[PDB]
């Protein structure tokens, strides 16, 4: 065990009418003292004096809040105790009038204000202060002065350096923000003629913004199409993302899309009388990077007359008919049309022949023939074929 | 307090968390009546909050309503929260601020309602709030402002960041504006053309700004800080 040692000790004051003193003690011992304070020898109760316990349990901050003069005018004493031992130490409080302040007294030129930092943030209160002498500026938090003695710490203050003509400028600058930081500031300025507080100012601590960047996104990539010659189309590109990317479209190294009128998001492509196939390029870009997606328009080209058909089978009531595509681009099927040759009305069709190659059935014996082959894919019907005579 | 909810003792007020507990309503409750708290009520499903929903919590001090997917809040909802100075509504579904809707409030110097989808707020709605200090209100859906929005208040914080706001006009919106400390524009669609003028003008002016405010529109000013930007570049 050991007896109580003070670790901190109040200093005399000279406040102003109205205003706030706070007097703080501290003491170590073991067991952990307790502190009391005491007027003349008799316990303080009053409702204008407070007491503010450290959290670690160490001291004590004694708050007098609105000052009263001569009312508060005296002698008190900070006494801290355990088992082991008792000391006390006496301090005094000054109250001056407003009308009674001395030229140079501190005043308080600019003061905190209310703040609010997102956490992991830096957060810094403010206060201009100024005197005669130039006064030391100190911070009260939630009532209990703000610890900046290890300037290697979270919460820093800061010089001015020299002033001046102008007031003297205080920072308290709290690095990583939290919950805990959050609460009422008080910044306090002293000097040998006496202490003067600010108005409060409280700092909030919202919840950390991120925002939120993607990368360019086709949201409507441009599907591809095939046309007839001239021939419009409407082909349509989308793009996303943060920030919004601008979407211009190309013909291969050109862009269509003149700089200067650019639209953003979306870019519809107006093709008007197509004419060759092309390749088309729908570039999106922001500043988080570059995309592009191609468009495949194509001119398709409704069959040619296909290559003339040959007889291979032939019996009394069939005939079989064995021919080539006469195109490029694959024939999706193959319609036969077929008559007597003395005849002159439209002639009879069979349809669907997935094949080059088909049995004609059903025919009169002994009798002759005319033949056509007529071709036909996805765009249209192509021209008939060179007719081929036979029995 | 401890039956369906939790509460720490906190060295100055009370904590009541009533946290992700799948409350619907506010019925089930009964709040202490005086003592002051705090009440968390983040991550409970009710659509709606009804008319004078809330009367017997004259002292409460704050109060979150986060993650609650709110949809509607019904004239007068918050009729007794006499003494309540901050309040959140983030991360819900509100898309209207009807002028009655803060009926309760005289002492409410804090409000946020941030992700909320909010595209039209109504002109009087922060009327009768004059402790209002700081207004939160980003990433919505804002494209325009009443005017005389802020006439009656004078706000020191104001968030107005990824929200779908292409111009910002002096005359009533900003001329009310200008006592701020802070503001943020940082993630909006700007359009810088010479109708984008009076806030730029407003910029200078103004004290005590940072942020940047970035062209969205059109493609040569393009990422461009309007700060930067000059009355030449923008005619
Ligand atoms: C393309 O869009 C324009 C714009 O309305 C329209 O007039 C035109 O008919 C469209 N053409 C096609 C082929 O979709
Ligand atoms: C278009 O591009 C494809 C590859 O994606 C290529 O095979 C084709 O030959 C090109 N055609 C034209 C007309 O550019
Ligand atoms: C509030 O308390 C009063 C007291 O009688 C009661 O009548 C009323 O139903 C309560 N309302 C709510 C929402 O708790
Ligand atoms: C941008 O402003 C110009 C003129 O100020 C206007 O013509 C144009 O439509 C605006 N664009 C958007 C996306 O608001």
């Amino acid at each position: 065990e050991t007896p109580p040692r003070f670790t901190r000790t109040p200093v005399d004051q000279t406040g102003v009418s109205g205003g706030v003193a706070s007097f703080i003690c501290q003491a170590t011992g073991d067991p952990r003292p307790k502190i009391v304070w005491n007027k003349k020898g008799k316990k303080v109760s009053n409702q204008r004096f407070e007491v503010i316990e450290f959290d670690d349990g160490s001291g004590s901050v004694l708050r007098i809040q609105p000052l009263r003069t001569p009312r508060d005018e005296a002698i008190y004493e900070c006494v801290a105790s355990n088992n082991v031992g008792e000391i006390s130490v006496s301090t005094r409080l000054t109250v001056l009038r407003e009308d009674q302040i001395p030229r140079g007294f501190p005043t308080i030129d600019m003061g905190p204000q209310l703040k609010v930092v997102e956490r992991t943030r830096t957060a810094t209160m403010l206060c201009a202060a100024s005197g005669n002498p130039d006064p030391e500026i100190t911070w009260f938090k939630d009532f209990l002065p703000v610890d900046t003695s290890n300037n290697n710490g979270r919460i820093k203050q800061l010089r001015s350096e020299s002033i001046g003509g102008t007031p003297i400028r205080g920072a308290l600058q709290i690095e990583q923000s939290e919950e805990s930081d959050q609460g009422k500031y008080e910044c306090v300025a002293t000097n040998s003629a006496g202490t003067r507080y600010s108005a409060p100012a409280n700092l909030y601590v919202r919840e950390l913004r991120e925002v939120r960047r993607v990368p360019p996104r086709f949201s409507i990539p441009p599907t591809n199409h095939e046309i007839m010659p001239g021939g419009s189309v409407n082909i349509t590109c989308v793009a996303v993302g943060s920030p919004m990317p601008y979407v211009k479209w190309m013909l291969g190294a050109e862009d269509l899309t003149p700089e200067d009128d650019m639209p953003i998001g979306r870019n519809v492509l107006e093709l008007n009388d197509v004419r060759q196939s092309a390749n088309y390029t729908c570039v999106a870009m922001s500043t988080l990077g570059v995309i592009e997606a191609i468009a495949q328009i194509t001119v398709k080209a409704l069959p040619k007359p296909p290559g003339t058909p040959v007889v291979t089978e032939s019996t009394a009531t069939s005939i079989t008919l064995t021919w080539d595509s006469g195109n490029p681009e694959p024939v999706s099927y193959y319609i036969i049309q077929h008559k007597p040759k003395n005849s002159e009305e439209p002639y009879k069709e069979i349809d669907g022949i997935a094949t080059t190659r088909y049995s004609v059935a059903g025919l009169s014996p002994y009798s002759d023939y005319e033949f056509r082959v007529v071709a036909v894919n996805n765009i249209g019907r192509g021209p008939a074929s060179e007719p081929v005579l036979t029995q | 307090c401890k039956i369906r909810c939790l509460c720490e003792e906190k060295e100055n007020v009370l904590n009541i968390n009533c946290e992700n507990k799948g409350f619907t309503t506010v019925s089930l409750l009964q709040p202490p009546q005086y003592r002051i708290y705090q009440l968390f009520l983040n991550g409970n499903l009710l659509t709606r909050l009804y008319p004078n929903e809330f009367v017997n919590y004259s002292n409460a001090v704050t109060l979150h309503l986060g993650n609650n997917g709110l949809q509607e809040i019904r004239p007068g909802a918050f009729s007794g929260l006499k003494t309540l100075k901050r309040l959140h509504l983030n991360n819900n579904k509100l898309e209207v601020l009807r002028e009655d809707t803060f009926l309760g409030l005289e002492s409410l110097e804090y409000l946020q309602a941030d992700y909320n989808y909010i595209s039209t707020i109504e002109a009087g709605a922060f009327s009768k709030l004059n402790k209002l200090k700081v207004l939160i209100l980003n990433d919505n859906l804002l494209l325009s402002l009443p005017s005389n929005v802020f006439r009656f208040v004078l706000l020191t914080h104001l968030d107005l960041r990824g929200n779908r706001l292409k111009v910002m006009p002096f005359a009533g919106v900003l001329e009310h504006i200008g006592g701020i400390m802070e503001i943020q524009l940082e993630e909006n669609p700007w359009n810088c053309t010479c109708d984008l003028l009076p806030l730029k003008a407003w910029l200078d002016t103004i004290t005590v700004f940072v942020g940047e405010i970035v062209c969205e529109t059109p493609f040569r000013l393009h990422g461009k800080d309007v700060t930067q930007l000059t009355r030449q570049d923008l005619c």
